[PDB]
């Protein structure tokens, strides 16, 4: 049912990580990547 | 307005034919099809052809849920059959 | 040369294994959310289990 | 009909995560 | 363009756009 | 559930209707020495 | 067409009886 909109909501299913977050948080946990990672906080869908 | 006018009728047009056949979903789709006003048919052509696509996948999902959304004219297309 | 008729008897040990049986298609790990987890979705329905 | 067929791709998120260039076959003792 | 990020001369350092992420028991 | 129940012949039609026009004449000129009645299945529906 | 394969008890074919039938269950 439309990704059931709580899976989306959720991260379950959906639009990863990358792309979810607001253009200029993923360019800053690029930058200060070597110090202070902010990668493993959010999550993304690994549907099969 | 005028496209829920369709809906009505294929919901029913549908329903009618499992009736008095039974027969499978793409050929219950296919004689709906050719059962409908021609000024209707033309003008609403591209909606058609995406309501019957919606509808036989949503057969094929569950018909038991298919069932009760042709057998409720309450019934209105669930976003995602949108887009 | 004065060894006496045997049998064998064969067993295996396993620990901090905790068996598992995927609920995927063809158990194999494809993606987090399987195959089946998604079928589930679609069908909409209720089943019970023994 | 004439639609064209691409190919499945197990998904890393929307994008189908299709993988890099590893038709590699060359084992070669030397 | 937040460039805070270490440099290797010029040209700031590096990061990959895909990389926030995923595991579990699977 | 109808339309599983009429292609699996649990209800809808009997043999002598939904088989076709041809091979129901087969059928009842051979029955003497070569019968095909018993592998089609006729609904009976209380 | 078909009929030429019937046994023949006269001048007419032994046809007939639509008992093309099955029904066989424990009831």
């Amino acid at each position: 049912p439309s990704m059931m909109p709580q899976w989306a909501y959720m991260h379950i299913a959906g639009q990863d990580a990358s792309e979810y977050l607001s253009p200029g948080l993923v360019q800053f946990a690029r930058a200060t990547d070597t110090y202070f990672s902010l990668g493993n906080k959010f999550r993304n869908p690994t549907v099969a | 307005a005028e496209e829920e006018r369709i809906l009505r009728y294929v919901q029913q047009s549908v329903g009618l034919f499992l009736m008095q056949e039974g027969a499978t979903p793409s050929a219950a789709l296919d004689m709906t099809a050719r059962n409908m006003e021609p000024s209707m048919y033309a003008a609403n052509r591209p909606f058609i052809n995406k309501l019957m696509d919606y509808l036989h996948r949503a057969a094929a999902m569950n018909t038991d849920y298919f069932t009760n959304a042709i057998l409720n004219p309450h019934w209105l297309p669930p976003p995602g059959f949108y887009t | 040369q004065t060894a006496v008729p045997s049998v064998t008897q064969k067993k295996f040990l396993c620990d901090r294994v905790m068996w598992r049986i995927p609920f995927s298609s063809n158990f194999m790990s494809m993606g987090a959310l399987t195959d089946l987890g998604q079928n589930m979705l679609y069908a909409n329905s209720a089943h019970a289990l023994d | 009909e004439d639609i064209n067929f691409a190919s499945l791709a197990p998904r890393h998120g929307t994008r189908p995560f299709m993988g890099t260039w590893n038709e590699i076959g060359t084992s070669q003792l030397n």
